[PDB]
DNA sequence: ATCAATATCCACCTGCAGATACTACCAAAAGTGTATTTGGAAACTGCTCCATCAAAAGGCATGTTCAGCTGATTCAGCTGAACATGCCTTTTGATGGAGCAGTTTCCAAATACACTTTTGGTAGTATCTGCAGGTGGATATTGAT
DNA sequence: ATCAATATCCACCTGCAGATACTACCAAAAGTGTATTTGGAAACTGCTCCATCAAAAGGCATGTTCAGCTGAATCAGCTGAACATGCCTTTTGATGGAGCAGTTTCCAAATACACTTTTGGTAGTATCTGCAGGTGGATATTGAT
């Protein structure tokens, strides 16, 4: 009866944070979940390039950060980039 | 036993980006901290979206986001509208807009 | 079993009305009376492409039935990415 | 017996089109229209129907868009009407 | 005392540069250029030689291009003279 | 004579790229809307480009940064590599 | 020892381009037939460049080809053309083309 | 002293088949070179996401032909097809 | 018309940049053979959802009428094309040294794996609520006069 | 200006499908805690080839002049918007089964070393030639008359 994996979950967590008392139609989540997939895809496949490009076979932070600069336009990516680098930041200090 | 989310501060399931990324045979391996950051690039996104969302969707007196939001969101802001500028969003019309020759009169 | 009726000329189900409220959504005022003939073409080639591709992807996995996904993949190679059928 | 003046009703219309995301083709013409070209290319197909909605939603957003570019062709030609000739340069310089 | 009419030269001229290949911007104010504007995304930067040329021969390929169609909007509008909104609606409708 | 180097992009040079696009008269702002143009270009492509070299950890933006950025672009270019 | 590409019937390197298709991370695995296939592909496509650049040095007095006689190639192949519309190849110029109402009274 | 790759010859040999009084400059071997990596990273890809697509951890012939299909125009695709399928035979038959 | 200025052509000549050809050499592929692993076609069949087919429901086709838009025609002015006459920038080549790319080391971070815990999805039965479509009532906009 | 036909507003009002809410259940995901491998950073280094600059090379800046284009204004013919009318197709909701997708079986084909062979790239040399860039001289093109 096989499983149907989605990102609804986290974005409704997200949506409470910002707007707590507005929801989201089913229609609408959908289309998030298609946005969350979509840039998933696009930043791991730029990051995949880019290590090709430079004969590098470990995909790190470091590669996704670029592939957001890369693809993000400016405030975006600045943005993004911050909550990147201090989401690794804090995970790195769980040793 | 710590999920990765939280060990990282995120709503967004890092055990997961990790997953997918192995599994989409991006490269050969896959380091630790990428998943995370990836998974906080997510979730600031998304964040960035529902914000502009539930504007509009305040803006027009409902409570409950609908596509037509989402559309309204992305397509007023310069930014995601270039980062969604060859994607439809199903359900989301267009941004109401009369090229001024066309108006009547003077 | 009992044999499915013939399908011609159905391109003419793309009414003048409905076209022109395409064009009205489209913020236009004034539409010459050739534009009805010239969109049935245009959106003609539109979906010959998007379906050819889609039912290309439905065989290549052996199927009988083109599913929302063989549309949406389709749409992605055409540059045309949907959000809302499977994304 | 009121008038309203050629224009009118279609500023109307651009209004109410544009505030809403219905869809503007009806629904079972763009399915058979779908089932010809599909069965043309390959027999004994069959379709999902959000298959088809998927299309319908592809279709009409590509069409809407390419009048916007039509209408910008038309202005430019310090017109208000589209001919076909706008929509033809819209398709040349889109790379179509 | 010999004068060619106006648009005579400019016919010889499109058929001299549509025969040849050679690049149409000297190649050293186009060397600065690009270290102008490279300098605000990082300093002291050096580039190869042939990454200089390849950015010469894709902005050329690019103006070109959009010379054409910037020409035929022009045309649409029932002139024979390129405007800077012939250039503007061309990258309207490009998607720039 | 202290000159900008956006106009040593001079008008002969972009009378002539006009010239192979087929172009027969030209209205003099052309020349200034056209630098504005190519200035847009090169941003975009040469802040991918040098992303590239910054990536790479070089000071030499190569060739191949170059030709990487113009891909990802949509303008594919032949000829320098890859 | 005898060659695959000799074995499929091929003058391009049917070795070389199974190693870069698992160098590529296109897929957890390659099967025997997939590098055939595409070397056949690529020859194939060389080849159909080649003829058609060869006979535009032909048209041209030369015996040596060029980018421009690769340009007129695939700029006069409708299909070549679709399939490169998004590449340019460098010192390939233009067609010779003119609007007709930019021609001088006759 | 590394090794720079380029399929030059291999395109060399194609030539003097096809036009055995014709030769190249560098410059047009380059941008053949380009070509021919450019539609290898196009065809390569469009299997690798079918693949995916599919649940496959396997791109094999069909996916190639799948793939080809997708990214030729028609006439093109046909004789790439044959070519394919042909130089796929050959090397069956035969040990 | 003719007539003359200038562009364009074709044939032939040549020097050397760019291409072919050499060989040697040698590392790192590509081929081979053996041992091991696993992906996915096949056979079988549970179960979703697609094609198909009557009962409800509001949009389409056509002809008539005329408002006003397009496109043809005219015309004056200003704006680019052409070209002379100076000005000065770019291109070409030579020559140190910055940095890129080669190479080797070794360890922090990767994959591998087994075993234990947690979670996110689904299903089933639950009751919960935003807003669309309806209502009517006050106001706004349009177009004739 | 005024009047009046009709769209537009907005506000509140009822029905219900779509959302939310819940407990029960589990497979697969994700976390944890070992054993084992290595990718890529670090640090030193040799050698391009890049920035620099001086000598040689020709293109671009300017001003004057006027041909011919753009755009304004005027007009008529005619295309396209609006609307009244009559006819029926699309929308929507309920069953029977075609095909897709979830199992399990298993072998033909894949990966994984290790091992032998070869070929494609580079470097050192030498060797060669297609054709760009002169040439002259004939003829076409353009523009004035
Ligand atoms: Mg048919």
């Amino acid at each position: 009866k096989t499983r149907k994996e989605s990102y609804a979950i986290y974005v409704y967590k997200v949506l409470k944070q910002v707007h707590p008392d507005t929801g989201i139609s089913s229609k609408a989540m959908s289309i998030m979940n298609s946005f969350v997939n979509d840039v998933f895809e696009r930043i791991a496949g730029e990051a995949s390039r880019l290590a090709h490009y430079n004969k590098r076979s470990t995909i790190t932070s470091r590669e996704i950060q670029t592939a957001v600069r890369l693809l993000l336009p400016g405030e975006l990516a600045k943005h993004a980039v911050s909550e990147g680098t201090k989401a690794v930041t804090k995970y790195t200090s769980a040793k | 036993a710590k999920t990765r989310s939280s060990r990282a501060g995120l709503q967004f399931p890092v055990g997961r980006v990790h997953r997918l990324l192995r599994k989409g045979n991006y490269a050969e391996r896959v380091g630790a901290g990428a998943p995370v950051y990836l998974a906080a690039v997510l979730e600031y996104l998304t964040a960035e979206i529902l914000e502009l969302a539930g504007n509009a969707a305040r803006d027009n007196k409902k409570t409950r986001i609908i596509p037509r939001h989402l559309q309204l969101a992305v397509r007023n802001d310069e930014e995601l509208n270039k980062l969604l500028g060859r994607v439809t969003i199903a359900q989301g019309g267009v941004l109401p807009n009369i090229q001024s020759v066309l108006l009547p009169k003077k | 079993k009992r044999h499915r009726k013939v399908l011609r000329d159905n391109i003419q189900g793309i009414t003048k009305p409905a076209i022109r409220r395409l064009a009205r959504r489209g913020g236009v005022k004034r539409i010459s009376g050739l534009i009805y003939e010239e969109t049935r073409g245009v959106l003609k080639v539109f979906l010959e492409n998007v379906i050819r591709d889609a039912v290309t992807y439905t065989e290549h996995a052996k199927r009988k039935t083109v599913t929302a996904m063989d549309v949406v993949y389709a749409l992605k190679r055409q540059g045309r990415t949907l959000y809302g059928f499977g994304g | 017996p009121h008038r309203y003046r050629p224009g009118t009703v279609a500023l109307r219309e651009i209004r109410r089109y544009q505030k809403s995301t219905e869809l503007l083709i009806r629904k079972l013409p763009f399915q058979r229209l779908v089932r010809e070209i599909a069965q043309d290319f390959k027999t004994d197909l069959r379709f999902q129907s959000s298959a088809v909605m998927a299309l319908q939603e592809a279709s009409e957003a590509y069409l809407v868009a390419l009048f916007e570019d039509t209408n910008l062709c038309a202005i430019h030609a310090k017109r208000v009407t589209i001919m076909p000739k706008d929509i033809q340069l819209a398709r040349r310089i889109r790379g179509e």
